[PDB]
């Protein structure tokens, strides 16, 4: 057939690019850039350099302290054996305090290490937030990447710090494992009567499906007009060429309305952020306001009603 | 892997899930282990 | 114990009942039994939480193993 | 006007062979059904 | 089928509280676990992976001793 | 209505079936043979869903439900009131989805571009056909598919999941969820970056491609590029769909135990 | 009434022969698969009807297998 | 009592309403941002009169892009540059009918061969230099061995005939990668072909261009100066290759089945 | 404006000869396999 | 009606021979796999029918294995 | 019998090297598949305990039996 | 086309047929041994 533009057939090298000049008073960039042939088959081949200033070092100290703690407790749970660590790795975890301790600080091997790791991971993510903000603002760009990051951090803090405090127990938070955190997911659905009848859960699922749909559509459309220079979106925005025109006619003819080369990126932004906004809203109300989502859905006229034919006798009533 | 086909028993309204699933090769191991004991003649 | 179960618990074993063979199956020690699980070996100052292992009796999940 | 580039002679030729082939195919179908009726009658 | 299981639970507790655990005095050290308690009864001790033990053949009616 | 620049692109040709008979527009839409087909099948399917709601107990939007046949029908034909309506609607649905994809192909041919979007749509279609055709055929009955109803296909999803005691431990399910999550993350970052470069700090010029590379190399140390992020996008979404189809074709036809017990192959390797 | 179908051969001056051939072949294969699957799912099924004999049952009752299974009880 | 109810109104309900209203309102703002290109639209009336309409919701107020290196201001929604001179005949007498090109379809600029009217300036780097340039002007680039160097190969053209030979590679300095191949045609002109319309076979040492035919490489649009390319010229070149996807062979626009 | 494959009439005759020979041999092998299967395990 | 199939060899002037060959080969391989899998899932299965003998059962009742299993009890 | 004569011209329309690679890869995949299909049936030859069961043979060695006696 | 002349095609065909015959011979031998050890029909 015709070239599909999925891999780079011919590669070219020039000396590495150090980066746009920073404002005066900045630290130098660390690292000497290297090139990857395999990364260059699909994208850009340069790796590095990297910018390490004040906020991105405090972050990376916090995060690595947290990682050391989590790893060592997982390793103590098998008796220090690395062979068993590799053998049973998906079943290990660091577990939260027993719920009877409330919001106090428990002893170290009965939930205090969980508390330490949570605190250090929190600080890591807030320092990283400041780094992302300043990096985009020192180059003179809008700070749109910090708004979305803030939303994600808020969801991490909701399930984990805010909801456990509003409930009165640290033992309501997830543990640090793979299968352990999957077990937490299932159990919190079972305890509060079926998350499928949580309406914010349904809306966030709507927006996660929509993210996949929209990004398949956009990735397809821009690869399909890259023969007319469509992959260069900044120029198509500030001087509309034939690639943008064809891209917008396609969708107009197909489904009756369209966006522009700049507006589709606002649709992307919002579809990714409403998913997490509804995530926060659905978790923050569970347990603190609603105790059984299925009974809520029945009270508000939402759940179907299968035919019965039988009678089952509740043995606690007999 | 449990290669097809299977045996399925419906146990509820249609379109609701609610059914039990058997693999004929695994169920043979439970059948091959029961062995009801033999009767003892009733007493005078 | 067998007489008690066969007479007083028919809400569960209804008119089929149990004999010895229902559990011993011709051996003096039954095949599937349990005891209070201590858990894996961990450091001496670490108390057991009772989970996050393989868990052979709870269908190989990371759920509480006893 | 929509046309296929075949002249009238080419169309006549194609039609001859097309009809012969379709007749042979239907003959084989009839034979298969006679055998099936002899083995396992369904009506 | 949820209503027999409800009784089953209670039944098993009886077997273990009244009969099997008090036998921890009589049996040797061979029939005990790490924590020093005897072997006890589960759902698997008589079903053994079938929806009814031995598919529900009624053996116990032929013996008036049980 | 036509856009400012639209008239010079509305030419004839590029079709698959039909020809010059269905080559016109109605308003902004383009019709074609497959446009007629799609609207025909969508209208018929919708009207049959509504009738199946009329013969049920309620017209509440959340509680309508049309269910498939019983498992005793097998791969046969069910009565209209006990499953046949579901079969007719599920024929209409396939007709409409495939028509949609082929109409897309006609449009792209007319505008001179590549067939990436109908090709990515094909994988959604494949996941649907897995749930209504392939899995039911391998298990031996139409009554293994889901009913048509909001809130009522969710009961199906729940009970099917619990037929394996814990469906989170399904391996292809884990892989698909990984792709879904990473796709939402990537879409957020891409949206943010383009907006940020054409909407800079107050009183500044529009930035360039060098700025786009620099920002991510400063934060993270690697930048993938403006054309490869579109590729990465097509890739993550398609893979999500693909591994969903695999995870459902595995459950029932090729595995009947609990899903946690599959993973037992790993700690039983004779190498630890 | 006999001269009504004279110009029929001109059909191939408006309908493309190659496209038509491919369409016919593909449709016939699809229909063959479909009808075989529809008849196999009915009372007329000929693979599982145990005619002229049931072979799994025949294997379970071979004298050698029976004598081995009897020696497994003892 | 299993399903007893104490009070009908709760917080989850109100919050859900608030969300329905917060969506339903970003739709409004995004739909308004969608109409900074291509509007007001042209509605054709009962007997042919055309008016400008604007849709629902209405168009936003204009915003300004300030381009770098004194590249001017861009107001959007704003004026438009004039279309060129396409000729078209309608096929059926109603507003929704299709059009046919009047002359030679390859040299007409209609259909997949239409293009836009951009600036007559090159795209710039962050330093002010032209972005897309031949590899003899950018003296620091090199093709990575392990990859077939296309310089020297031939340009077979979709009907099996030869178009010409590759003589240069055009690179992109802002993001290092190949954008165009330059070739000498049958009448000794220098023409470009986009790299995303070329299948390169290293062993056959061929470049297959499925879009146009071999003799069609003589009429590809040419450049003013061969040390740079402008936005307008990029559009013209790419559009000429895109017209061949429907006009190269008389059978390409003619209903597969 | 007419579908062609670039084969002349001689080339088509050659291809047709070998195609028919190959198809006949293949069907012969199929028939032999089915006769053996009927002798071993008759299905009708 | 015996010289009715004379110009049949001209078929390859309108149908591409290479495309046809590839289509035939791929279809035949797919059909081979499919029919083998369909017959293996019926009463005609020939791998698990325990004819001419059951081999796992034959291994469980070997005198050496029986004498070793007795010596455990 | 001289009706397969121009057969050698097959390689003027089909690439020899691609065909060779395709054949080799297909044969390896099919080999693995058939071995796994036969191992999952009654014909399995690794676990059938013929000509003897070796784990069972190790459990009943006199030395192991006498050591297991001393632990109870 | 493949770029092979008619002589090169003849050569390739000769060796291809010889190799395929040898491979099928080895397959038949493996099956005779398996039938002697563990007959499956
Ligand atoms: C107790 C239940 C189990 C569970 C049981 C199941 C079951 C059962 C299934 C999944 C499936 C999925 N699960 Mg799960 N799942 C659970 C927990 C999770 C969790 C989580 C956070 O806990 C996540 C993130 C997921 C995520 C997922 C995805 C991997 C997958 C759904 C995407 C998909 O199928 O796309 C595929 C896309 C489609 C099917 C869409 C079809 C699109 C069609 C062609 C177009 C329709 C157009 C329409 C009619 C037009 C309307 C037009 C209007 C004009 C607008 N599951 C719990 C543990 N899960 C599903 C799956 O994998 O199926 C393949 C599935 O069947
Ligand atoms: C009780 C039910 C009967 C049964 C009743 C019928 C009936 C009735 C018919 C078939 C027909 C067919 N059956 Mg049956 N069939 C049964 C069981 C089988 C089984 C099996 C595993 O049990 C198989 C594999 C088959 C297979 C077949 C095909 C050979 C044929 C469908 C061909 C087709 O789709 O062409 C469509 C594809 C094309 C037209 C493309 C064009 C191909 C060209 C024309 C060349 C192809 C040759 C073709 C394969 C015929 C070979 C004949 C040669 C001269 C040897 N049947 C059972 C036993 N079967 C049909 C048939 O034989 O038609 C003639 C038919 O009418
Ligand atoms: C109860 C059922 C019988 C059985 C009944 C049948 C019947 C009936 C048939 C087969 C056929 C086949 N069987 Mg059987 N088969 C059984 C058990 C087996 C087992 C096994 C593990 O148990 C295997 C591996 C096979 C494998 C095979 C293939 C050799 C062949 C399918 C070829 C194909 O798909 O062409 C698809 C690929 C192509 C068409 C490409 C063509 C390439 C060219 C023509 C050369 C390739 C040669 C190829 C290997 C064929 C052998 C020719 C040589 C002389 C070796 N059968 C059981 C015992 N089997 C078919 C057959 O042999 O036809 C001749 C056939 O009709
Ligand atoms: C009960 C069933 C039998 C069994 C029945 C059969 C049957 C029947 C066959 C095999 C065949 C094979 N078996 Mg066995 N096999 C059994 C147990 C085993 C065990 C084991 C650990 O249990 C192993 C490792 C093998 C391995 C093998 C391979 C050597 C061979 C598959 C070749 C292949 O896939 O080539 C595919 C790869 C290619 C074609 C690539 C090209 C290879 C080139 C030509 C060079 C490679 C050299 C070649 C593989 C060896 C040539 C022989 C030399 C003179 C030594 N079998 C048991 C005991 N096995 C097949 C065979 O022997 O083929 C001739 C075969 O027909
Ligand atoms: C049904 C009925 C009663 C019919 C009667 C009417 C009659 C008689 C005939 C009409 C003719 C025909 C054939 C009509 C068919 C149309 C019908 C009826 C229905 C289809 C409408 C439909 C399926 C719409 C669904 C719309 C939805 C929900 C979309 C989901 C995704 C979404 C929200 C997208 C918003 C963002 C957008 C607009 C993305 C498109 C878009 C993308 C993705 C880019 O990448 C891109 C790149 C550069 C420039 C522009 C774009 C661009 O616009
Ligand atoms: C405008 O262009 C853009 C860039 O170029 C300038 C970018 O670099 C970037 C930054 C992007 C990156 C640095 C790459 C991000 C990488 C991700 C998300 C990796 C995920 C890919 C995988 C294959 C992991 C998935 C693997 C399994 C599930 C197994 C963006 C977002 C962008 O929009
Ligand atoms: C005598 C004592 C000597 C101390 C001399 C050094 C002065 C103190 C630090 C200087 C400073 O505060 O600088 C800031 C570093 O922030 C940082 O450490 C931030 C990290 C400080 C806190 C580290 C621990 C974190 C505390 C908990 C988390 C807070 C979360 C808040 C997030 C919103 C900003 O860094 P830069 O703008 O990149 O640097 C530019 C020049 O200043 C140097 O080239
Ligand atoms: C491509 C994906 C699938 C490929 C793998 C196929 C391999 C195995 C599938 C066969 C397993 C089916 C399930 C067996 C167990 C359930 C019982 C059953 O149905 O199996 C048999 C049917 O097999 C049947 O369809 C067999 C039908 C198989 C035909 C598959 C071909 C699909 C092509 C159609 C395209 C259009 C026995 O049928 P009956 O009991 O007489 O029917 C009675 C009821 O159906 C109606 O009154
Ligand atoms: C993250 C990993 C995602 C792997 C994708 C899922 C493959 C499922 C198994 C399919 C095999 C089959 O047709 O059936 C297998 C069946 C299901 O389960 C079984 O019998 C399996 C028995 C053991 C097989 C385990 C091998 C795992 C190797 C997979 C890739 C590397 C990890
Ligand atoms: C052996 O390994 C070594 C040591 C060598 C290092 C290797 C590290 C490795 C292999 C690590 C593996 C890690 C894994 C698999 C981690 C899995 C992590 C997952 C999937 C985690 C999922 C969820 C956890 C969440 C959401 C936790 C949220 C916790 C929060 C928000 C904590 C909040 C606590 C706070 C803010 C502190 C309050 C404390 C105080 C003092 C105020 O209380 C009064
Ligand atoms: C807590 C674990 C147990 C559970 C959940 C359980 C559950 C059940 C259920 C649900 C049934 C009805 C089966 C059906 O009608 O399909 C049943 C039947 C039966 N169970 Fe149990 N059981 C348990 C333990 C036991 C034990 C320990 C024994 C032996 C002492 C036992 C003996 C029986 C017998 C004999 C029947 C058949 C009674 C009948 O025919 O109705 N069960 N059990
Ligand atoms: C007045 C002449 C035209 C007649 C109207 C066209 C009716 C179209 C037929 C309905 C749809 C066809 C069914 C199958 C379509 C293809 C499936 C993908
Ligand atoms: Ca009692
Ligand atoms: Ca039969
Ligand atoms: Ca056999
Ligand atoms: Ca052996
Ligand atoms: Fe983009
Ligand atoms: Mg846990």
């Amino acid at each position: 057939p015709e070239y599909q533009n999925i891999f780079n057939k011919v590669q070219v090298r020039e000396p590495a690019y150090p980066g746009v000049e920073l404002p005066k008073g900045s630290l130098p960039r660390v690292g000497k850039p290297i090139f990857s042939y395999w990364l260059g088959k699909i994208g850009d081949a340069q790796i590095g350099p990297l910018y390490l200033g004040g906020w991105g070092i405090a972050s990376l100290i916090s995060g690595f302290i947290a990682l050391e703690v989590i790893g060592l407790n997982m390793l103590a749970s098998v008796g220090w054996d690395p062979r068993l660590f590799l053998k049973e790795f998906f079943w290990l975890g660091l577990e939260p305090p027993p719920p009877a301790y409330g919001l106090s600080i428990p002893p170290l091997a009965e939930g205090g290490w969980w508390l330490i790791a949570g605190l250090f991971l929190t600080m890591s993510l807030l320092l990283w937030w400041v780094r992302v903000y300043k990096r985009a603002k020192d180059l003179g760009m809008g700070t749109h990447l910090s708004w979305a990051f803030a939303v994600a951090i808020l969801f991490f803090l909701t399930l984990g710090f805010i909801r456990p405090v509003l409930m009165g127990s640290w033992g309501e938070a997830p543990p640090f494992g793979i299968f352990p955190h999957l077990d937490w997911t299932a159990a919190i659905s079972i305890r509060y009567g079926n998350f499928y009848y949580n309406p914010f859960h349904g809306l966030s699922i709507a927006f996660m499906y929509g993210s996949a749909v929209l990004f398949a559509m956009h990735g397809g459309t821009i690869l399909a007009v890259s023969r007319y220079g469509g992959d260069r979106e900044i120029d198509q925005i500030t001087d509309r060429g034939t690639a943008a025109e064809r891209a917008m006619l396609f969708w107009r003819w197909c489904m009756g309305f369209n966006a522009s080369m700049e507006s589709i990126h606002r649709w992307a932004w919002w579809f990714a952020v409403f998913c997490i906004i509804n995530s926060i809203l659905g978790i923050i109300l569970t347990g603190t306001v609603v105790d059984n989502w299925y009974l809520w859905a029945v009270k508000h006229g939402v759940a179907p009603s299968y035919p019965s034919e039988l009678t089952i006798d509740n043995p606690y009533l007999t | 892997c449990d290669f097809p086909p299977q045996d399925v028993v419906q146990t509820g309204y249609r379109g609701l899930g609610m059914q039990q699933n058997y693999n004929p090769k695994l169920l043979q191991k439970v059948i091959d282990a029961t062995q009801v004991p033999d009767a003892i003649p009733a007493a005078t | 114990m067998t007489r008690d179960t066969n007479s007083n618990w028919t809400g569960h074993v209804a008119d089929t009942g149990v004999t010895c063979y229902t559990c011993h199956r011709g051996k003096p020690v039954p095949e599937h039994v349990w005891t209070t699980d201590p858990g894996p070996d961990i450091p001496s100052v670490f108390p057991s939480n009772g989970q996050n292992t393989i868990g052979y009796n709870v269908a190989y999940t990371a759920l509480p193993f006893d | 006007k929509s046309t296929t580039g075949l002249t009238e002679a080419e169309s006549k030729e194609f039609h001859g062979i097309f009809m012969a082939s379709m007749t042979l195919w239907f003959g084989l179908v009839v034979l298969a059904h006679i055998l099936s009726w002899l083995y396992r009658p369904w009506l | 089928k949820r209503v027999p299981a409800w009784h089953a639970i209670r039944n098993v507790r009886d077997i273990n509280i009244q009969y099997v655990e008090p036998l921890g005095e009589v049996l040797p050290a061979s029939r005990k676990g790490p924590l020093g308690d005897p072997f006890k009864v589960n759902c698997l001790t008589c079903h053994q992976g079938a929806y009814k033990p031995l598919f529900g053949v009624p053996m116990a009616k032929d013996y008036p001793a049980l | 209505a036509l856009l400012n620049f639209e008239k010079k692109y509305r030419v004839r040709g590029g079709t698959l079936v039909g020809g010059d008979l269905f080559d016109f527009w109605v308003g902004p839409f383009y019709v074609g043979f497959f446009g007629v087909s799609a609207v025909f099948f969508a209208t018929l399917g919708t009207m049959l869903i509504l009738f199946g709601a009329a013969i049920g107990p309620t017209l509440n939007i959340w509680q309508i439900s049309i269910a498939p046949p019983d498992l005793s029908v097998g791969l046969g034909f069910a009565p209209i009131r006990e499953g046949g309506l579901w079969q007719v609607i599920t024929i209409c649905a396939v007709g409409a989805f495939v028509s949609w994809a082929l109409r897309q192909v006609e449009i792209a041919r007319k505008l001179g571009m590549g067939l990436h979007v109908p090709f990515a749509f094909s994988f959604a279609i494949l996941a649907y056909l897995t749930l209504v055709f392939f899995r039911p055929v391998l298990l031996g009955a139409w009554g293994h598919a889901f009913p048509y109803g909001l809130f009522s296909h969710l009961d199906w999803v729940s009970n099917v999941g619990y037929q394996t005691l814990h469906f989170h431990y399904n391996p292809a399910h884990m892989l698909a969820i990984s792709f879904f999550f990473i796709n939402t993350l990537a879409l957020a970052m891409h949206g943010s970056l383009i907006l940020s470069v054409v909407n800079p700090q107050k009183g500044e010029e529009v930035k360039t491609a060098e700025h786009e590379n620099t920002v991510f190399r400063d934060i993270v140390g690697y930048s993938i590029g403006a054309l490869a992020i579109h590729r990465l996008g097509l890739f993550l979404a398609i893979n999500a769909a693909f591994w969903s189809a695999v995870c459902m074709i595995l459950t029932g036809p090729f595995w009947t135990r609990g899903w946690p017990e599959w993973w037992m192959w790993w700690p039983n390797l004779p190498i630890w | 009434n006999a001269k009504s179908f004279d110009g029929m051969h001109k059909l191939w001056m408006i309908m493309n022969p190659v496209s038509t051939l491919w369409a016919i072949f593909i449709f016939q294969i699809f229909l063959g698969l479909l009808i075989h699957m529809v008849v196999l799912s009915s009372d007329l099924n000929w693979h599982d009807d145990q005619i002229p004999v049931g072979y799994q049952l025949q294997g379970e009752t071979l004298p050698v297998n029976l004598e081995m299974k009897a020696a497994l009880k003892d | 009592e299993f399903g007893y109810i104490t009070q009908y109104f709760d917080l989850a309900q109100v919050t859900l309403w608030a969300f329905w209203l917060s969506l339903l309102s970003v739709i409004f703002f995004n739909r308004r941002e969608d109409k900074r290109e291509g509007y007001p639209q042209e509605a054709v009336q009962i007997f042919g009169k055309t008016i400008l309409t604007e849709g629902f919701p209405f168009m936003p107020a204009p915003k300004t892009f300030k381009l770098p290196h004194n590249g001017g201001d861009v107001v959007k929604p704003g004026p438009e540059r004039p279309q060129y001179d396409f000729k078209l005949e309608q096929v059926d007498r109603f507003a929704g009918a299709a059009y046919r090109p009047v002359g030679n379809p390859m040299l007409a600029g209609v259909g997949p061969g239409a293009y836009a009217v951009r600036a007559n300036k090159p795209d710039l780097t962050n330093a002010g230099d032209p972005r897309i340039v031949p590899m003899r002007v950018a003296k620091h680039f090199a093709v990575v061995d392990k990859d077939p160097d296309p310089r020297g190969m031939t340009v077979i053209g979709a009907d099996g005939q030869v178009g010409g030979k590759v003589t240069e590679i055009w690179v992109d300095r802002a993001e290092p990668q190949v954008r165009y191949l330059e070739l000498e045609a049958g009448n000794k002109k220098k023409v470009l072909v986009p790299i995303a319309l070329c299948v390169i076979k290293g062993q056959k040492r061929e470049v297959k261009v499925r879009s146009i035919n071999g003799i069609h490489f003589n009429d590809v649009p040419t450049l003013s100066n061969y040390d740079q390319i402008t936005l307008a010229e990029e559009d013209k070149v790419s559009a000429y290759y895109g017209a061949g996807t429907l006009y190269a062979t008389p059978n390409r626009a003619e209903s597969v089945l | 404006e007419k579908p062609s494959t670039g084969l002349t009439e001689s080339e088509a005759k050659e291809f047709h000869g070998l195609f028919m020979a190959s198809m006949t041999l293949w069907f012969g092998l199929v028939v032999l396999a089915h006769i053996l299967s009927w002798m071993y395990r008759p299905w009708l």
